[PDB]
Protein backbone atom coordinates (compact mmCIF):
# COMPACT_ATOMS: atom_id res chain seq x y z
CA UNK A 1 0.00 0.00 0.00
CA UNK A 2 0.94 3.37 -0.66
CA UNK A 3 1.18 6.37 2.30
CA UNK A 4 -0.77 9.20 2.67
CA UNK A 5 -0.13 12.44 1.73
CA UNK A 6 2.16 13.72 4.44
CA UNK A 7 0.45 14.92 7.05
CA UNK A 8 -2.82 13.37 6.06
CA UNK A 9 -4.91 9.95 7.39
CA UNK A 10 -6.47 9.63 4.18
CA UNK A 11 -7.91 11.39 0.62
CA UNK A 12 -10.78 12.40 -0.31
CA UNK A 13 -11.74 12.10 -3.90
CA UNK A 14 -14.13 14.96 -4.47
CA UNK A 15 -16.35 14.96 -7.88
CA UNK A 16 -15.48 17.99 -9.45
CA UNK A 17 -17.71 17.29 -13.27
CA UNK A 18 -20.71 15.30 -12.56
CA UNK A 19 -22.58 17.05 -10.00
CA UNK A 20 -24.91 14.11 -8.64
CA UNK A 21 -21.70 11.79 -7.59
CA UNK A 22 -21.13 12.05 -4.15
CA UNK A 23 -17.09 11.36 -2.79
CA UNK A 24 -14.93 8.42 -2.67
CA UNK A 25 -12.37 8.09 0.10
CA UNK A 26 -9.13 6.60 0.47
CA UNK A 27 -7.05 5.49 3.67
CA UNK A 28 -3.68 3.68 3.68
CA UNK A 29 -4.10 1.85 6.90
CA UNK A 30 -6.37 -0.99 7.27
CA UNK A 31 -7.10 -0.26 11.26
CA UNK A 32 -8.73 2.77 9.55
CA UNK A 33 -11.70 1.02 9.07
CA UNK A 34 -14.08 -1.69 10.44
CA UNK A 35 -16.53 -3.66 8.51
CA UNK A 36 -19.87 -2.90 10.68
CA UNK A 37 -22.77 -4.37 8.19
CA UNK A 38 -22.41 -6.54 5.80
CA UNK A 39 -25.78 -6.06 3.19
CA UNK A 40 -27.03 -8.86 0.83
CA UNK A 41 -28.95 -7.71 -1.75
CA UNK A 42 -30.07 -7.70 -5.02
CA UNK A 43 -30.32 -5.17 -8.11
CA UNK A 44 -33.82 -4.84 -8.71
CA UNK A 45 -35.03 -4.36 -12.97
CA UNK A 46 -36.13 -0.59 -13.77
CA UNK A 47 -39.90 -1.11 -14.57
CA UNK B 1 -14.01 -14.68 16.38
CA UNK B 2 -16.34 -13.32 14.17
CA UNK B 3 -19.55 -13.76 14.77
CA UNK B 4 -22.72 -12.34 12.55
CA UNK B 5 -25.91 -11.24 14.14
CA UNK B 6 -28.70 -11.10 11.80
CA UNK B 7 -31.00 -7.83 12.40
CA UNK B 8 -34.87 -8.09 12.06
CA UNK B 9 -36.27 -5.80 9.24
CA UNK B 10 -38.59 -4.61 11.98
CA UNK B 11 -35.47 -3.02 13.77
CA UNK B 12 -34.49 0.61 13.71
CA UNK B 13 -30.95 -0.29 12.80
CA UNK B 14 -32.27 -2.41 9.80
CA UNK B 15 -34.40 0.32 8.71
CA UNK B 16 -31.58 3.35 9.29
CA UNK B 17 -28.94 0.74 7.25
CA UNK B 18 -31.37 0.15 4.21
CA UNK B 19 -32.15 3.83 4.09
CA UNK B 20 -28.75 4.78 3.47
CA UNK B 21 -28.29 1.36 1.14
CA UNK B 22 -31.29 2.92 -0.86
CA UNK B 23 -31.09 6.34 -0.88
CA UNK B 24 -27.52 6.47 -2.05
CA UNK B 25 -28.21 4.78 -5.51
CA UNK B 26 -27.49 7.39 -8.79
CA UNK B 27 -26.35 6.36 -12.29
CA UNK B 28 -23.20 6.06 -13.10
CA UNK B 29 -21.21 7.55 -16.33
CA UNK B 30 -21.07 4.04 -17.50
CA UNK B 31 -24.19 3.12 -18.27
CA UNK B 32 -24.95 0.59 -15.73
CA UNK B 33 -21.33 -1.36 -17.52
CA UNK B 34 -19.69 -2.21 -14.33
CA UNK B 35 -22.25 -2.64 -11.74
CA UNK B 36 -25.90 -3.18 -13.82
CA UNK B 37 -29.10 -1.43 -14.86
CA UNK B 38 -30.80 -0.30 -11.91
CA UNK B 39 -32.59 2.54 -9.28
CA UNK B 40 -32.88 0.52 -6.10
CA UNK B 41 -31.96 -2.87 -4.32
CA UNK B 42 -34.03 -5.66 -2.79
CA UNK B 43 -32.36 -5.89 0.44
CA UNK B 44 -32.29 -10.21 1.48
CA UNK B 45 -30.41 -9.74 4.66
CA UNK B 46 -28.10 -7.07 6.98
CA UNK B 47 -26.06 -8.31 9.56
CA UNK B 48 -24.24 -7.05 12.10
CA UNK B 49 -20.29 -7.88 12.08
CA UNK B 50 -18.71 -8.71 15.44
CA UNK B 51 -15.80 -8.88 16.12
CA UNK B 52 -13.85 -8.17 19.28
CA UNK B 53 -9.95 -7.96 18.18
CA UNK B 54 -10.93 -6.20 14.66
CA UNK B 55 -13.14 -3.23 16.97
CA UNK B 56 -10.46 -3.10 19.53
CA UNK B 57 -7.74 -2.87 16.33
CA UNK B 58 -9.90 0.25 14.93
CA UNK B 59 -10.85 1.60 17.93
CA UNK B 60 -6.82 1.65 18.98
CA UNK B 61 -6.02 3.82 15.78
CA UNK B 62 -8.79 5.59 15.72
CA UNK B 63 -7.96 7.25 19.39
CA UNK B 64 -4.04 7.38 17.58
CA UNK B 65 -5.43 9.81 14.71
CA UNK B 66 -8.17 11.84 16.87
CA UNK B 67 -4.51 12.42 18.98
CA UNK B 68 -3.01 13.94 15.97
CA UNK B 69 -5.76 15.78 14.73
CA UNK B 70 -7.19 18.15 17.99
CA UNK B 71 -9.04 15.34 19.22
CA UNK B 72 -11.21 14.41 15.83
CA UNK B 73 -11.40 11.32 14.10
CA UNK B 74 -13.32 12.54 11.16
CA UNK B 75 -15.46 9.22 11.11
CA UNK B 76 -17.71 8.16 8.41
CA UNK B 77 -20.46 5.60 7.43
CA UNK B 78 -19.37 4.39 4.08
CA UNK B 79 -19.77 1.72 1.36
CA UNK B 80 -17.47 -0.87 0.59
CA UNK B 81 -17.42 -3.40 -2.40
CA UNK B 82 -15.38 -6.33 -2.73
CA UNK B 83 -14.91 -10.10 -4.10
CA UNK B 84 -13.46 -10.60 -0.70
CA UNK B 85 -15.89 -9.02 1.88
CA UNK B 86 -15.46 -13.00 3.26
CA UNK B 87 -12.19 -12.57 3.89
CA UNK B 88 -12.50 -8.98 5.19
CA UNK B 89 -15.60 -9.77 7.82
CA UNK B 90 -13.38 -12.56 9.04
CA UNK B 91 -9.64 -11.32 9.33
CA UNK B 92 -10.10 -7.43 8.47
CA UNK B 93 -9.08 -5.07 6.15
CA UNK B 94 -5.14 -5.45 5.11
CA UNK B 95 -3.08 -4.60 1.96
CA UNK B 96 -4.73 -7.42 -0.13
CA UNK B 97 -7.66 -5.01 0.13
CA UNK B 98 -6.38 -1.96 -1.90
CA UNK B 99 -7.09 -1.00 -4.81
CA UNK B 100 -3.18 -0.71 -6.34
CA UNK B 101 -4.85 0.87 -9.75
CA UNK B 102 -6.85 2.96 -8.03
CA UNK B 103 -6.77 7.41 -9.10
CA UNK B 104 -5.61 8.07 -5.82
CA UNK B 105 -3.01 5.59 -5.27
CA UNK B 106 -2.89 2.03 -3.62
CA UNK B 107 -5.32 1.86 -0.74
CA UNK B 108 -8.54 0.93 0.59
CA UNK B 109 -11.48 2.86 -0.92
CA UNK B 110 -15.12 3.72 -0.15
CA UNK B 111 -17.86 5.39 -1.10
CA UNK B 112 -20.94 7.43 -0.34
CA UNK B 113 -22.76 6.16 -3.10
CA UNK B 114 -23.73 2.51 -2.81
CA UNK B 115 -24.12 2.49 -6.10
CA UNK B 116 -20.34 3.12 -6.68
CA UNK B 117 -19.36 0.56 -4.33
CA UNK B 118 -21.58 -2.37 -6.22
CA UNK B 119 -19.17 -1.28 -9.10
CA UNK B 120 -16.59 -3.46 -7.62
CA UNK B 121 -18.34 -6.61 -5.90
CA UNK B 122 -17.35 -8.67 -9.25
CA UNK B 123 -13.81 -7.09 -9.19
CA UNK B 124 -12.70 -3.94 -10.69
CA UNK B 125 -15.06 -2.81 -13.48
CA UNK B 126 -17.44 -5.33 -12.24
CA UNK B 127 -15.20 -8.44 -13.52
CA UNK B 128 -16.86 -11.00 -15.73
CA UNK B 129 -20.26 -10.38 -13.46
CA UNK B 130 -22.00 -12.54 -11.50
CA UNK B 131 -19.90 -16.00 -11.48
CA UNK B 132 -23.01 -18.33 -12.51
CA UNK B 133 -24.26 -15.81 -15.62
CA UNK B 134 -21.02 -13.78 -16.06
CA UNK B 135 -23.77 -11.05 -16.04
CA UNK B 136 -22.46 -7.43 -14.57
CA UNK B 137 -25.67 -6.80 -14.84
CA UNK B 138 -27.28 -9.84 -12.83
CA UNK B 139 -30.92 -9.21 -11.35
CA UNK B 140 -31.13 -12.75 -9.87
CA UNK B 141 -27.51 -13.63 -7.93
CA UNK B 142 -27.02 -12.21 -4.68
CA UNK B 143 -24.58 -9.87 -3.80
CA UNK B 144 -22.91 -8.14 -1.29
CA UNK B 145 -21.64 -4.88 0.35
CA UNK B 146 -19.57 -3.65 3.41
CA UNK B 147 -21.08 -0.51 5.62
CA UNK B 148 -18.28 0.25 7.24
CA UNK B 149 -17.17 2.59 9.95
CA UNK B 150 -13.88 4.82 8.66
CA UNK B 151 -11.67 7.00 10.31
CA UNK B 152 -10.57 9.50 7.74
CA UNK B 153 -8.71 12.09 10.23
CA UNK B 154 -7.56 14.81 8.45
CA UNK B 155 -8.35 14.28 4.93
CA UNK B 156 -6.22 15.77 1.47
CA UNK B 157 -8.83 17.20 -0.82
CA UNK B 158 -8.26 15.84 -3.99
CA UNK B 159 -10.57 17.67 -7.14
CA UNK B 160 -11.27 15.11 -9.44
CA UNK B 161 -12.94 14.70 -12.90
C1 LIG C 1 -8.49 -4.92 -6.30
N1 LIG C 1 -9.44 -4.97 -5.16
C2 LIG C 1 -9.20 -5.92 -4.07
C3 LIG C 1 -10.39 -3.98 -4.98
C4 LIG C 1 -11.37 -4.09 -4.00
C5 LIG C 1 -12.31 -3.06 -3.82
C6 LIG C 1 -12.31 -1.91 -4.60
C7 LIG C 1 -13.25 -0.84 -4.40
C8 LIG C 1 -14.35 -0.88 -3.54
C9 LIG C 1 -15.18 0.22 -3.34
O1 LIG C 1 -16.26 0.09 -2.69
C10 LIG C 1 -14.82 1.39 -4.03
C11 LIG C 1 -15.55 2.57 -3.87
C12 LIG C 1 -15.19 3.75 -4.59
C13 LIG C 1 -14.11 3.72 -5.50
C14 LIG C 1 -13.38 2.52 -5.66
C15 LIG C 1 -13.75 1.40 -4.95
O2 LIG C 1 -12.97 0.28 -5.09
C16 LIG C 1 -11.32 -1.80 -5.59
C17 LIG C 1 -10.36 -2.82 -5.74
ZN1 LIG D 1 -26.01 -14.29 -11.82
Amino acid sequence: MAHSPPGHHSVTGRPSVNGLALAEYVIYRGEQAYPEYLITYQIMRPE
Amino acid sequence: GTILIDLSPDDKEFQSVEEEMQSTVREHRDGGHAGGIFNRYNILKIQKVCNKKLWERYTHRRKEVSEENHNHANERMLFHGSPFVNAIIHKGFDERHAYIGGMFGAGIYFAENSSKSNQYVYGIGGGTGCPVHKDRSCYICHRQLLFCRVTLGKSFLQFSA
